[PDB]
């Protein structure tokens, strides 16, 4: 489980 | 002329905000750094976050939260989905830390650098991010915040004396709930209160530091502010005299309460904001009132001290994020011509180096 | 315990 996506950019 | 200086920073809904989002359940401003908002664009849930250095410029990033809370100084981010807590440098795209509760956590905010509060149904816990911590509780809820709407987490300076605060609906009135613990005692006192805040006021005199605990609230008999210092004065200190003034609140205002409060020790004021948008500012040494207006027509759901002034900035549920501060040529002509309070003029301008008192 | 007194204290 992750709560935010930083992998997005 | 006015004491105060009022400033608006930025229309959120100018930014592409929804206003739906702009409210106490999904925007955060938990220093005047940051404003980080949940929305939800077609099927993701999205944080956007405003960079108050550079606010043109949000950025929006994907997350899977029911809450978000920015630290107050750096870029990292507490988030939280039911009992998981996670925390991410945003910049070094890192998961710090992740704990999983054993309760749904109903209020949290960062109430230092590097301690977040976590208030449950039931109890209230402290989480240090250095080192490998976990949260420690603090204190279990008194049985008169039972059922209230939280609505705000204080403490002083030391984290020795902690201020939970709830409201709800009673005799037709939002009625406020506080409760006060003592660290070092292991005591809490209940308390009817809609707004605090604690300060640090050195009395003439006095070698150390008084640590004052100030509230606001509107009772059945009428609105009051109390300053008042909590245990036992350094050894060496005069105790700090405690002060209670009346809060005043117009006869078309017969709903309205105080729902926020920050205190400037530049200034040694103390700025309060009403529900239905009023300012007014209080000297934090002896209650005396030196200025009501309405300053908002919109409620007022956040606030945090506004470090550059000194003051208080906050956001209306319009979206405009707005600031408030003593006007520091005004105030002491103000005091003296205005109020005709020549001692509360003099001391001021003395007590924080304030120009306007050489002639009074 | 009590942590804080309200009321005027004449006595203080």
């Amino acid at each position: 489980e992750t709560l935010l996506d930083l992998d997005f950019d | 002329i006015l004491p105060i200086r009022f400033q608006e920073h930025l229309q959120l809904q100018n930014l592409g905000i929804n206003p739906a989002n702009i409210g106490f359940s999904t925007l955060t401003m938990e220093s005047d750094k940051f404003i980080c908002i949940r929305e939800k664009v077609g099927e993701q849930a999205q944080v956007v976050i405003i960079d108050m250095n550079d606010p043109s410029n949000p950025i929006r990033r994907p997350i899977s939260a029911d809450s978000a809370i920015m630290n107050p100084a750096s870029k990292v981010i507490a988030l939280k989905a039911g009992k998981t807590l996670q925390i991410f440098n945003i910049e070094m795209k890192s998961k710090m830390k992740a704990h999983t509760m054993t309760d749904d956590v109903t209020f949290w905010k960062w109430i230092s650098l590097n301690t977040v509060a976590l208030v449950t149904d039931n109890a209230v816990y402290h989480w240090s991010m250095e080192g490998e911590s976990q949260p420690v509780k603090m204190f279990d809820r008194h049985s008169s915040l039972a059922g209230c709407q939280i609505i705000n987490y204080r403490t002083d300076a030391k984290q020795k004396w902690l201020l939970l605060t709830g409201i709800s609906a009673q005799q037709n009135r939002v009625v406020g709930a506080m409760q006060l613990y003592s660290v070092d005692r292991k005591v809490s006192q209940p308390i009817e209160g809609h707004a605090a805040s604690f300060a640090q006021f050195k009395m003439e005199g006095n070698a150390e530091e008084s640590t004052l605990f100030c509230f606001a609230v509107r009772g059945q008999a009428g609105g009051k502010l109390h300053i008042i210092e909590v245990g036992t004065p350094p050894t060496g200190n005069q105790p700090f005299p405690k002060k209670a003034v009346d809060v005043f609140f117009p006869p078309e205002a017969q709903n309205d309460f105080p729902v926020a409060m920050q205190i400037s020790e530049k200034h040694d004021v103390v700025f309060l904001i009403t529900k239905y948008g009023y300012i007014h500012l209080y000297d934090l040494e002896t209650g005396t009132c030196i200025y009501m207006n309405r300053i908002s027509g919109e409620t007022i759901f956040v606030t945090a001290p506004h470090e550059a002034t000194a003051g208080i900035i906050g956001v209306n549920r319009k979206g405009q994020v707005l600031s408030v501060c003593v006007e520091e040529e005004n105030i002491i002509p103000y005091i003296t011509n205005v109020l005709q309070n020549p001692d509360l003029a003099l001391r001021m301008a003395v007590r924080n180096n304030l120009a306007g008192a050489e002639e009074l």
